[PDB]
């Protein structure tokens, strides 16, 4: 579900540059997170936490899977996923 | 605490620990409040 | 103790007074200087 | 500039001394990216009869060059433009955004100044006890 | 320590939880132990 | 044929007596400019002067109050907003602006304006007795503007932070005031002398992260405190010392070699172990090398560092044991090392320690060492006080280019009464007064030379205080990377074309000596693309009572001016009816140079505005009048004359020529003239006469001189305008030589192309 989804964000419609200090994940559609006016959502960012949280590889995705196990950090992937996807179907992930 | 689901789940990310006392802390009294909640003042939350 | 002021150098209230610059990254901020109390404290047995 | 035309007998001409350059420096100018190089030139030698032949690449292209003695104006005739190739190096006499002299070189040989005589360095009467330290 | 020693000397400053120095370094354990903000200091230490 | 030349010199031959021919003796004129800007200067000290006395007296009558209740002291603070309709212990005052033309911005008369930088506080007890006892210079700065209403500004810097400047005006205007008093070049140049500064950078590995970053930070930042009679140069030390730079012993502040020492500090990595013997035998080693240039005085060495264990007695006992050289220790970073040994150092060596935890810490912590060097100067009493100038630089408050006469301020209580000396050693602040250059350039008349002669100004490191090349725009100092602070320090021989005569004449002037020297030199054309080889005459002479010299360039021909009669108020009329606006018709489009005939006349951009004011106030009262100047008004009205004389009786004879396109005339006094009356909007030359570049190139060639159009512009090129000759007028009265106008045409390129 989740692979590869984290790395689009609010870049400046100008140039190449990040929005804001702190991103979050962004979508083209109304159910996602959506850009404001002065920006778009642009293919490459490296991710949340500078891209060691993810679902990329299945180490990658071990990993995750293991903190949110941890119950330590989870809430932050519930609320970045529902930026990218929207909050439908992502508690039915987490919850379990 | 919007509606039925989104408060439940603040119940259950409270009960898993993420955070519940930054959250139970922005829930205090002197909070802006909605703009459509009928409250022009800002006087929202609780001391509970 | 547990008193801070939001400008760093400041540790009096009487010096926490005005304002003062914010350096974020490529861009200088003024902001006010407030002497304000941590979070969570111990300043009497039911704070504790 | 003629440079920028035929960057060929310009340079030729500046070589047997037809024109002379003489290249300075402008600071207080703006860029639209500073320091910007300025060159002129003129006339050196105030002799009218200039001929000869330049050389392309294996071709050689003859020229003569007449001055006008009551005006500030030459007629150069060349013999042909097409018939020889030379390298096309344009010769730019626009201000050309530049670093300025390399400060290493010119401090090694610093321009002549005179410096205040006057100087406060030294008291016998300074009290040295305000260190920093104690006072914080 | 020895995993990471100097290597916490980032840009923005060291943070509070570094392994410079045994007092700190044992209380850097200790909070994995509780378990409390580990995923934070394993960004600090993949970082590093 | 086309555009008369020998019809103007017999125009000039044959209306003699009414001009006379008058020279210019270079060594009175320029004697009489130095003596006016001597006076200039001394007036301004004057003001500087019983400033510092006042401030002085009433700063130690002074009482130390503790607590203000409510309002109890009243001023203006200058970021305040004029209409908040609405503070511990300050009554704010509503101030009325009017206006004022000397300034352009708007101010008031009525009191002082305080600025207290972003970080200060306003309420502080330091910040509000200086507010108290500050008051009392507001009397002086009005009796000072009283007796000489041309005083542009009066600024007291000081030493706590805040300055009162005298013509009350809102401070100026993201947006955030970042000013300082206390960090500006004319605060720094009063509040010590010039220093022999060498920065000590740690590079060893402990420094790596944020102390990197703040200790480049403040390195940069120490470095915008240096003048330039001020040499600098930045050591490191890992385990072995090395220059950071290309530099080697030790360079002047100039705006380019602080550039280069900022870009080797901006480069540089933490590694290794620290070794303080080391960087401390370097920095001494460097501190003794006198084959070099440099201030000779106030020996210091500034260690960025975090903290260590090494105080290394031996190194100071062997370099330093006498204590010639004072060592200033920072402690820069949030770490948590030893800093006894830092601070030992500083204690032992007349120096002071500094901590900058953060990067807000950073220009405070680096702007103090100059109380620590005005300690000896106070201790000098009635000795240290002279007024010193700065260079040229741009005003804060958007005046132009102004140079600022400075006097330090002493504290003095106690001092009637022998009770204290231990804090009385640092300065309350420094006073200052603005002049503009615009006053200088009054002070030297340009009118009655030819457009090529000019007057320049040269202070002991050679920059120009006067110069026609001298603009103002910030100095550029490199290519300017992709993605008005500094002072405008422009050479002499960055002004002009560099030559060995040049070099020479600079270092007499810089000398302090006076003479003559006539020479063939290289002149460089107004519009920046030609050279003329042209004869020039260089007198100059001190500025007696300072350490300026003037010096005065004039060609061999402006040896001689026109100067014109008196007339009648017959021949007044009949010359000023020729350049009326419906009149320029029969007699050819006609401007005018925006130069001030009178002060009531206002310059404007527009040519034809100018024109009409100039008429109208020709035709009200006289031409003669008090308020103005009656050589310009004449001298503009013979030209026209004679002006009007040539087109008429030559030019309209033959209406059309095959192959010109417009005929023209400029002339010194102010007059330009061009024959079609739709060739006038072709005309893109500056209305000033004494700013054609073809009229000073033509003044130097006696011969016709081509103009080349320009290619590639906006405006009409080759086709619809022509391409340009001009032939410089050359009379010959009595004996003498003069050059008094240009004319020429613009040749059509079609008839041109077809003849050749
Ligand atoms: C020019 O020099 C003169 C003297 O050379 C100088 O006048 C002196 O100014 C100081 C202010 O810094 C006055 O300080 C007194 O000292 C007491 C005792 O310290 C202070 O009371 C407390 O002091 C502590 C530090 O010790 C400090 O927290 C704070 O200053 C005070 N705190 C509290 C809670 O009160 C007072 O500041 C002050 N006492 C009184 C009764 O005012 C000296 O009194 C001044 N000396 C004289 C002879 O008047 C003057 O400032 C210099 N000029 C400038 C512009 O600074
Ligand atoms: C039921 C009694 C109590 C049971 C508790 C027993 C153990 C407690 C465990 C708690 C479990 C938490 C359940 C969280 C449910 C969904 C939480 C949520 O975030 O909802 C998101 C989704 C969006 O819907 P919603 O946000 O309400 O409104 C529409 C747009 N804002 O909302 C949805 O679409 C979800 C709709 C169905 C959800 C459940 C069926
Ligand atoms: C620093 O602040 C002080 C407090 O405001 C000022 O001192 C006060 O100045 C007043 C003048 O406006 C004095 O009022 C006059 O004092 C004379 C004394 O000779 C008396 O007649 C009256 O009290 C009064 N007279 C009139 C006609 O107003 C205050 O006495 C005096 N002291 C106080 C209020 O304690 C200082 O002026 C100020 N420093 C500066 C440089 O302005
Ligand atoms: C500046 O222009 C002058 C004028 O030509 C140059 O000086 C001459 O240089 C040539 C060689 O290029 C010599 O043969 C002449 O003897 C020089 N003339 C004199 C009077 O010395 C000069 O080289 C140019 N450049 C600089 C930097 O001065
Ligand atoms: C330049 O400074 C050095 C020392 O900083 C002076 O020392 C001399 O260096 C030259 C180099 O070969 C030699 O004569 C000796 O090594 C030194 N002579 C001494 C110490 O008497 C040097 O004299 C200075 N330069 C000049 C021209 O005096
Ligand atoms: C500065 O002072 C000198 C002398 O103190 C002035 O030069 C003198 O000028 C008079 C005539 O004006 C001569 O008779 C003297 O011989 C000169 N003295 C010298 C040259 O030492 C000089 O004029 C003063 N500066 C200015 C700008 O006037
Ligand atoms: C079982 C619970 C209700 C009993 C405990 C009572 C105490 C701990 C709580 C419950 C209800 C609370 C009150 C509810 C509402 C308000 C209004 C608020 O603007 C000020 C505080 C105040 C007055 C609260 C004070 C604390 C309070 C009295
Ligand atoms: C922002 O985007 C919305 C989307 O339609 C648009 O209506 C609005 O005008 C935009 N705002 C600006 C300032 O362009
Ligand atoms: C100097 O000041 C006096 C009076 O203050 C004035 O008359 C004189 O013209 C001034 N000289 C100048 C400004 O050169
Ligand atoms: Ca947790
Ligand atoms: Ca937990
Ligand atoms: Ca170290």
């Amino acid at each position: 579900f989740y692979m590869g989804k984290f790395h689009t964000t609010c870049f400046e419609e100008g140039t190449d540059d990040i929005q804001g200090e702190s991103p979050a994940p962004c979508g083209t559609e109304e159910p996602a997170r959506t850009c404001p006016n002065g920006t778009k959502c642009q293919p490459y960012w490296e991710g949340p936490n500078n891209g060691i949280t993810q679902f990329d590889n299945i180490l990658f995705a071990v990993l995750t899977v293991f903190q949110c196990i941890t119950m330590e950090g989870w809430t932050d992937l519930l609320y970045n996923s529902n930026d990218a996807s929207g909050n439908t179907w992502n508690w039915l992930y987490f919850i379990p | 605490f919007r509606t039925f689901f989104q408060a439940l789940m603040l119940l259950f990310r409270s009960a898993t620990g993420e955070a519940w006392h930054n959250i139970m802390l922005s829930c205090l009294s002197g909070k802006p409040c909605d703009k459509n909640s009928g409250i022009l003042t800002r006087e929202c939350g609780n001391e509970f | 103790k547990f008193f801070h002021c939001t400008d760093e150098s400041k540790e009096f209230e009487k010096d926490c007074r005005g304002k003062y610059l914010l350096y974020e990254k490529n861009e200088v901020k003024a902001r006010d200087r407030e002497w304000k109390k941590y979070e969570f404290h111990y300043d009497n047995v039911l704070w504790a | 500039f003629f440079g920028e035309i035929d960057p060929s007998l310009m340079r030729h001409l500046v070589n047997i001394s037809v024109y002379a350059f003489n290249k300075s420096y402008d600071y207080q100018s703006v860029c639209e990216p500073c320091i910007t190089e300025q060159t002129q030139y003129f006339f050196d030698n105030d002799s009218k009869s200039f001929s000869g032949v330049l050389d392309c690449g294996n071709c050689s292209r003859i020229f003569h060059g007449e001055k006008l003695m009551n005006t500030n104006l030459i007629f150069i005739m060349v013999e042909s433009k097409g018939t020889c190739p030379c390298d096309t190096r344009l010769l730019i006499q626009a201000e050309q955004t530049s670093d300025g002299p390399n400060p290493c070189d010119m401090v090694k040989q610093p321009r002549y100044r005179k410096g205040p005589d006057v100087c406060f360095d030294n008291n016998v009467l300074e009290d040295y006890t305000d260190c920093g330290g104690v006072s914080g | 320590m020895q995993l990471f020693g100097g290597q916490f000397n980032f840009d923005e400053g060291t943070p509070p939880t570094n392994f410079d120095t045994f007092p700190a370094a044992i209380m850097t354990v200790f909070q994995i132990l509780t378990g409390e903000d580990w995923n934070e200091v394993m960004y600090d230490g993949i970082k590093s | 044929t086309a555009s008369g030349v020998n019809q103007l010199v017999d125009i000039y031959e044959k209306y003699q007596d009414l001009y006379t021919v008058e020279p210019n003796n270079a060594r009175q004129l320029v004697e009489i400019a130095a003596r006016d800007i001597e006076k200039l200067l001394s007036n301004r000290s004057k003001a500087l002067v019983r400033l510092a006395l006042e401030a002085e007296k009433v700063q130690a009558a002074h009482q130390w109050r503790e607590d203000f209740a409510s309002n109890e002291v009243v001023y203006y603070n200058a970021k305040d907003d004029l209409d908040p309709e609405k503070e511990p212990g300050s009554q704010r005052i509503k101030p009325v602006f009017i206006e004022d033309a000397n300034f352009g911005r708007q101010i008031s008369y009525q009191h002082a304006a305080v600025h207290i930088p972003t970080d200060i506080y306003e309420g502080s007890t330091i910040v509000l007795n200086e507010l108290n006892w500050t008051s009392a210079l507001d009397e002086v700065f009005k009796k000072n503007r009283e007796e000489d209403p041309s005083l542009l500004w009066q600024v007291f810097g000081s030493a706590t932070g805040l300055a009162r400047y005298y013509p009350a005006s809102p401070w100026v205007d993201n947006k955030i005031d970042l000013y300082d008093v206390r960090r500006r070049p004319w605060y720094i140049q009063g509040a010590a002398s010039p220093k022999d500064m060498l920065i000590l950078v740690d590079v060893s590995g402990s420094v790596s992260g944020l102390t990197l970053k703040l200790i480049r930070t403040s390195v940069s930042e120490m470095l915008e405190t240096l003048s330039d009679d001020d040499f600098v140069n930045v050591a490191s030390f890992n385990s072995n010392a090395q220059d950071v730079s290309c530099f080697q012993h030790l360079v002047q502040a100039n705006v380019r070699n602080k550039k280069v020492l900022k870009d080797a500090v901006n480069n540089i990595t933490a590694k290794g172990i620290t070794d303080y013997k080391k960087g401390f035998s370097f920095a001494f080693e460097q501190l003794l090398n006198y084959n070099v240039s440099r201030a000779n005085c106030n020996k210091i060495i500034m260690l960025f560092t975090d903290g260590g264990e090494e105080r290394a007695q031996e190194i100071f006992n062997k370099y330093n044991k006498d204590k010639k050289v004072r060592v200033f220790t920072f402690s820069v970073g949030q770490h948590n090392y030893d800093r006894g040994p830092i601070q030992w150092m500083a204690c032992e060596n007349k120096g002071y320690y500094y901590e900058i935890p953060s990067i807000g810490a950073i220009r405070i912590n680096t702007q103090e060492y100059l109380d620590v060097l005005g300690r000896p100067m106070v201790l000098a009493g009635d000795k240290a006080k002279q007024v010193q100038w700065t260079n040229v630089y741009l005003d804060a408050l958007e005046l132009g280019l102004v140079i600022t006469g400075t006097l330090p301020v002493f504290n003095i209580t106690g001092q009637f009464e022998n009770k204290t000396n231990l804090k009385n050693q640092l300065i309350l602040g420094v006073m200052g007064v603005d002049v503009s250059l615009e006053d200088i350039k009054r002070l030297t008349p340009r009118f009655t030379l030819c457009p090529n002669g000019y007057y320049f100004a040269i202070d002991p490191n050679g920059y120009v205080l006067l110069h026609p090349n001298l603009q103002p725009k910030p100095i550029g100092v490199g290519i300017p990377t992709i993605n008005s602070q500094e002072p405008v320090t422009l050479d002499f021989l960055d002004a002009e074309l560099e030559n060995d005569i040049k070099v020479e004449i600079r270092n007499k002037m810089i000398d302090g000596e006076s003479g003559e020297k006539t020479f063939r030199t290289l002149v460089k054309s107004q519009d920046e693309r030609y050279i003329d080889k042209g004869n020039r005459t260089y007198t100059w002479t001190p500025v007696n009572g300072t350490d300026y010299s003037l010096a005065l360039v004039l060609p061999t021909y402006s040896f001689y001016y026109i100067k014109a009669k008196l007339e009648e108020t017959i021949t007044q009329a009949r010359y000023s009816e020729t350049l009326k606006p419906d009149n320029f018709e029969e007699s050819g489009y006609t401007f005018i140079a925006p130069r001030d005939y009178c002060n009531d006349l206002k310059i404007s951009d527009n040519n034809t505005e100018f024109l009409l004011n100039f008429n109208e106030f020709i035709d009200r009262k006289t031409p003669n009048n008090p308020s103005c100047n009656a050589d310009l008004i004449n001298r503009v009205l013979l030209d026209a004359g004679f002006t009007n004389e040539l087109v008429q009786n030559y030019w309209s004879k033959q209406k059309n020529i095959k192959g010109v396109k417009a005929r023209f005339v400029v002339t010194d006094g102010g007059i330009t003239r061009v024959y079609p009356k739709e060739a006038g909007e072709n005309w893109q030359e500056n209305p000033e006469t004494y700013e054609d570049s073809f009229y000073k190139r033509s003044l130097d060639n006696d011969n016709y001189v081509f103009t080349a159009p320009y290619f590639n512009k906006s405006g009409p090129g080759a086709y619809e305008s022509g391409i340009m000759v001009s032939k410089a007028v050359e009379i010959y009265i009595q004996g003498k030589l003069l050059k008094p106008a240009v004319v020429g045409i613009k040749i059509d390129v079609n008839s041109w192309i077809e003849n050749f």
